């Protein structure tokens, strides 16, 4: 007894993710926009063709 | 939108849903019936409950044509529906909007080509527990018309994973594919409740038709090894090949050969060969083929018949008991099926507005039962001499004759 | 154009589609009835939904011929079709021309030789499946006449690859030849929904026939065998040649002589032949024979026979059920066939203008059934006498008789 798939993921766009977070929530902001904040924050001023 | 609020989207009529999936007109019956076993039977119905109905499909599909008295009271059955008369009725104290509708919908199925077609299609579900007959729609200018009916095999099917009461089409993925609105007439009746793989009548039937089968081919068996005796040869130690062989063709043609040498050192001893009789055989065939009539037709005609004997009311008695209880079952679900499935597409497409979907035109098949006209014909004058004021309406219905105009 | 709406050009009309393929008309049927084994019925059958109807056809001819009972049901079917009147319809609330029409082609029929050769022909349908009469198309000035009608072999014929329900000539190509537009009248009456090779009541009838042959060719050898016993000769060590011949001769010969003399030192021993009876053979038989009845035509008057006994309700209650249904349905199934393949080329080519399909006339077969004219004689005076007023015109069509003119 099988199943089939012929299906895959796909890469949308790198310029609107983000990865490898030290994820910790100590502080108000010295720890948590250690990776929430960054990843906010860059992805807000992320640049594309023609600054 | 159809009856079920599914919304309604004209586009996708102009071509059928099987259409993308060329793969289906290809595929062959794999005649499950051949080679089956009571262990196998048990699977093949065990698997349909959960939804592989292919395997059942095409069982079902063998077993009416293998076996001749489930086939001719099958036929019988369906026949008895296919010759009844039928009309279109406007809804409960209908406008004179309604009444219009009602009859343009009554002409359009009056000129409409295949409409037995359709009933007998349609009727099938009463043993498959489900019949799909996919819908042609064409444009003549500014109405939509039903162009033909095609009946898709029961074994294109499936269950929905997420719902055992919803089918779906194959289309190699799990979940199948959802049946497209107004593109299908899908007969469901119901003689028990239950699952749509539980419903139909053929997984009540299976078991007297293996039962026959079995009987009937052991009979068969039995009926060849019938005739002459087994008769075994011996010979002494010394007896050579060639004259081992000739030992065997002489026993082998002994019995058609009335007679026969051999030297006094050998021996033939005629041994019993099969002894006994029809009478087990015929009787698990006869208890099989009652028990197939009394599921399909009721046990008071077909399987323990009313016997002879006429007389006036010699049809109610011969109808209304049985008879005319599972003709009116099988005539109102097929009318119900028929008023949920081509009747509204019709009018919702073919007319203006968006009329409420309670006051729908039916579909009603003629189910009266025809009354002895000269017992009530001497009845009346007694009763109107006495002071009764019958209405005539009453009269005119009931007798057949229709009103004058 | 035809009602399938496919382009018709005259210029194909003037002679026989098959006409190019002087090859089919030299071919010989194969008789693959003859040393028939369930394996060979089973492999035949499927290879027939496969494609191949050639075998199928020419074994269901052979059936058709071998089977004494099977032959004189379905003669006695068709020939109740064959014994109907008929007559030619204008359509509902028909205008002046479209009576014209009608009453024009009613008038072509009537003068139109070979009529019932047609439908006997068309009926051949009914066990195998499916028909085919070729038309002979000729002018005799302006107006189109069919001059023959030719029914060809379903032999001559296979299943579309690409489609199992559309038939094509066999042309020695895979793919065959499409049938030609108004060259041919395809019946294909329909007993069990399903494809075309499935449709076929031989299909259903053939393994009761192969039984039936079974029990009777061993009941003939069996009957061969009987009589005398078998009886073997026994001789002691130094019988030479001579003396054995002698003494298998005499073995041979001992049956049919009385008496017979021989040494003390041999020996003849008369051993049991064939001890039985016929009772298993004949209840072989006569299964076989009642499900052939019940599957032809209906398990009421054929098989379980309705027995004797007259009245005025006598012949409703022989024909209402199963057997008027069984002649309504074929009746019915014949007209929508010829109103389908035969009227319509006469209305499109014989007069002007391209009128709608759906007001075509409809061929209609007489299944109006004999009413007591006593009872209801005696039943009208009381209601006119009440003060119903019945319609004259349900009475003169109920009855027969026709309206005055």
């Amino acid at each position: 007894f099988m199943a089939d798939e012929y299906r895959y993921g796909v890469r949308s766009r790198c310029n609107v993710g983000f990865g490898f977070w030290q994820l910790a929530a100590m502080s108000t902001e010295e720890l948590n926009q250690v990776n929430f904040e960054k990843v906010y924050d860059a992805m807000r001023n992320q640049k594309a063709d023609g600054g | 939108v159809d009856v079920y609020g599914n919304p309604i989207r004209t586009q996708q009529l102009r071509e059928p849903q099987t259409s993308r999936l060329a793969g289906l007109a290809k595929e062959f019956a794999q005649h499950p019936a051949k080679g089956l076993t009571p262990a196998k039977l048990a699977r093949i119905l065990v698997e349909a409950e959960q939804g592989n109905l292919q395997a059942q499909a095409e069982l079902f599909m063998d077993m009416e044509e293998r076996d001749a008295h489930l086939f001719a009271e099958m036929s019988k059955r369906k026949r008895a529906i296919l010759g009844l008369d039928w009309a279109v009725e406007p809804p409960r104290n209908a406008s004179a909007a309604e009444k219009a509708d009602a009859d343009y919908l009554h002409e359009l199925l009056l000129d409409l080509e295949g409409l037995e077609d359709l009933l007998l299609d349609a009727l099938d579900g009463i043993g498959h527990g489900y019949s799909c007959i996919e819908l042609e729609w064409a444009l003549q200018g500014r109405e939509w018309m039903p162009l033909a009916f095609h009946h898709r095999p029961q074994s294109w099917f499936q269950l929905n994973p997420e719902d055992q009461n919803e089918l779906r089409l194959r289309d190699n993925s799990p979940a199948g594919e959802a049946l497209q609105p107004f593109g299908w007439i899908i007969h469901r009746p119901r003689a028990r409740s239950g699952y749509v793989a539980r419903s139909g009548l053929f997984r009540v039937l299976a078991w007297p038709y293996l039962f026959r089968h079995y009987a009937t081919s052991d009979l068969a068996e039995m009926l060849e090894i019938y005739g002459l005796p087994i008769r075994l040869g011996k010979y002494p130690p010394g007896t050579a090949d060639e004259e081992k062989a000739t030992l065997l063709r002489a026993v082998t043609g002994l019995g058609h050969a009335a007679a026969g040498i051999i030297p006094e050192t050998m021996a033939i001893d005629f041994q019993q060969a099969a002894q006994g009789s029809s009478d087990p055989f015929l009787a698990m065939m006869r208890q099989s083929e009652d028990a197939i009539s009394k599921a399909v037709l009721g046990g008071t005609l077909t399987s323990t018949t009313s016997q002879s004997g006429g007389g006036a009311f010699a049809l109610g008695q011969v109808h209304n008991e049985v008879r005319h209880d599972l003709l009116a079952s099988d005539a109102r679900q097929l009318a119900a099926t028929l008023s949920r499935d081509l009747l509204w597409p019709l009018l919702v497409l073919n007319r203006p507005g968006s009329p409420d979907v309670r006051r729908a035109p039916r579909l009603v098949f003629d189910l009266r039962e025809q009354a002895d006209i000269t017992s009530m014909a001497q009845s009346i004058p007694a009763l109107v001499n006495v002071g009764l004021e019958i209405p005539s309406a009453w009269v005119y219905d009931k007798l057949g004759i229709p009103q004058p105009a």
